[PDB]
């Protein structure tokens, strides 16, 4: 599901893909945007964040 | 949601010129930075 | 859904686009240069898909002032130029903007400048003579109405003067439409042609498209396509005879070679792009007459360094029905037009089309000139007195013939002060038949230099102390 939404949302994929920005900030952005939602598997969220 | 994503990315963007000579020689220099040059 | 500039190097610009928004090849994109002095809108033609959503494009305008990461907009279509009867009597640039009346033609129908050539089944050989009034051209290199004509030559041998002469002789009394394409040539020449056509009243029937040698390589690559698009509209839609003038078509190839190495292509022989023949073939095969729709195209082909073996003119030679090759040697001998009678050729110079008399006279002239060329070195070293009597006679005849092939042209007055002249084809054939028989051997060779017909020859001979 996350791969499909990322594929259909190029802007978030581009922002997260860049490695120049701090990693912690990018993980926080992913959490507050995509993987911090209530109905998300914890293990999948952790894997995606890593 | 497809909407909170936009808010999150906007907050990220709102959260965030002098280059540096990375090499030189023979009257030619290579400079990092200066994104708006 | 817009791209952004990533890399800039001369006229080549790399642009990154989002997924599924990569513009198609040859699409026109727009970018902004906001620097006050150089502020403008760059038009970039997509040249390559580099992968990873990157595209390499050629800038149509200088990239000075362009900044990495600026927005790039995709128009969804190739460069398109206005078409219709409205383009006649106006000057345009490669992008279709009207130079002499900015904003003019914006509401016309617009045609993409990239187009496939006519289908092979629609092609029809053309074998009708186009009389010009120039002795050498009419006799040895007869032009074809509806065919492809070229003027080959090195720098400063008279290609442009002859182009203007043919505009004077052919376009002045032409029923149909004329299209002139200035391709990578001097802006001063473009202004001079514009004023001359306005004064001659031919401008109202002519569409001028200028991309000058000061323009970036992309404009010099695409201006020929723009002018050819206008000519193609006139041929296919309006269904009227079209005169097409290109000067200089070699600049298209030169600009292609200029951008080739920056596009990542490994160079071919003599520093040319590997795709020289293919691009030239596309462009030239678009320039043609189809069945019932006539385009008489005249092209000036620059020969680099006078080297006719250079790959550009060598590849161009295959695309012409008639070629008039100008020689530096003839030029330096003071013979104008500096046509090389032995190197030039025409496909309609055979007895079936031009008739037995014309063909025989032309072949005799060529034979005499070839023999004289063979004997020139012997004459230079050992002198004429060591030649056989028949060879002395042939040498005198050949010198007179080569002088008589020269002619005072209408467009040459500005350089000599002598008004031009026109010679009918019948008079030319008769005069050269007489010359090849030695009927004028008693006249001095100077009497044959830069004149028209036999009446001019008689008058000049009388002025020089001899009677024709
Ligand atoms: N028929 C002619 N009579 C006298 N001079 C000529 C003639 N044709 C060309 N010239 C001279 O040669 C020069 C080169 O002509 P032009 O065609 O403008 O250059 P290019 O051959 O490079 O196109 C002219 O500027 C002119 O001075
Ligand atoms: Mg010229």
């Amino acid at each position: 599901r996350f791969g499909r939404v990322l594929d259909a949302e190029p802007r978030l994929s581009a922002l997260l893909s860049d490695y120049t920005t701090p990693a912690e900030g990018r993980v926080a952005l992913l959490d507050k945007a995509l993987t911090g939602r209530p109905g998300v598997n914890q293990t999948a969220a952790a894997l995606l964040s890593q | 949601s497809a909407a909170d994503i936009e808010g999150a990315i906007e907050d990220y963007v709102s959260s965030f010129e002098i280059g540096t000579v990375i090499d030189a020689g023979d009257g030619i220099a290579h400079v990092e930075g200066l994104p708006s040059v | 859904t817009a791209g952004r500039v990533v890399r800039i190097t001369g006229p080549v610009v790399d642009v990154e686009f989002p997924r599924g928004s990569v513009p198609e090849l040859f699409n026109a994109l727009h970018a902004e240069i906001t620097f006050g002095a150089l502020a403008k809108t760059l038009t970039l033609e997509v040249a390559q898909h580099l992968g990873d959503s990157l595209v390499r494009c050629i800038s149509m305008q200088p990239t000075d002032g362009l900044v990495r990461g600026v927005e790039v907009t995709d128009t969804g279509a190739s460069i398109s130029v206005p078409v219709g009867d409205g383009v006649k009597g106006h000057v345009f640039n490669a992008l279709g903007d009207c130079l002499d009346d900015p904003g003019y033609g914006k509401d016309f129908e617009h045609w993409s400048i990239h187009r496939k050539p006519p289908a092979f089944s629609d092609l029809e050989p053309r074998t009708e003579m186009l009389e010009t009034g120039l002795k050498v051209v009419d006799l040895l290199t007869p032009y074809v109405r509806g065919g492809k004509i070229a003027l080959f030559g090195g720098a400063g041998v008279g290609k442009t003067v002859l182009i203007q002469e043919m505009i004077n002789r052919i376009a002045r009394n032409f029923g149909g439409t004329s299209v002139f394409a200035g391709v990578g040539e001097r802006t001063r020449e473009g202004n001079d042609l514009w004023v001359e056509l306005a004064d001659a009243n031919v401008l109202k029937d002519t569409a001028l498209v200028f991309g000058q040698m000061d323009e970036p390589p992309g404009t010099r690559m695409r201006v020929a396509l723009s002018a050819l698009t206008m000519a193609e509209f006139f041929r296919d839609e309006q269904g009227q005879d079209v005169l097409l003038f290109i000067d200089n078509i070699f600049r298209f190839t030169q600009a292609g070679s200029e951008v080739s190495t920056l596009l990542g292509r490994m160079p071919s022989a003599v520093g040319y792009q590997p795709t020289l023949a293919d691009e030239m073939g596309e462009l030239q095969e678009r320039i043609t007459s189809t069945r019932g729709r006539s385009i008489t195209s005249m092209q000036a082909v620059y020969v680099p360094a006078d080297d006719y073996t250079d790959p550009a003119p060598a590849t161009t030679f295959a695309h012409l029905d008639a070629t008039t090759e100008l020689s530096r040697a003839v030029f330096s001998k003071g013979i104008f037009p500096a046509v090389d009678p032995l190197a030039s050729s025409s496909t309609i110079l055979d007895p079936a089309i031009v008739g037995d008399e014309h063909y025989r006279v032309a072949q005799e002239v060529i034979r005499i000139l070839q023999r004289y060329k063979d004997l020139q070195d012997i004459i230079a070293i050992l002198g004429i007195d060591e030649l056989s009597e028949e060879d002395k006679q042939l040498v005198n005849r050949a010198r007179r013939i080569e002088r008589f092939l020269s002619q005072n042209m209408m467009a040459a007055e500005q350089f000599t002060g002598q008004p031009g002249s026109t010679v009918p084809l019948k008079e030319t054939i008769e005069a050269f038949d007489k010359l090849t028989k030695g009927e004028f051997d008693h006249l001095p060779e100077q009497a044959f230099f830069l004149i028209g017909g036999l009446d001019d020859l008689a008058k000049k001979a009388e002025s020089l102390g001899a009677k024709l």
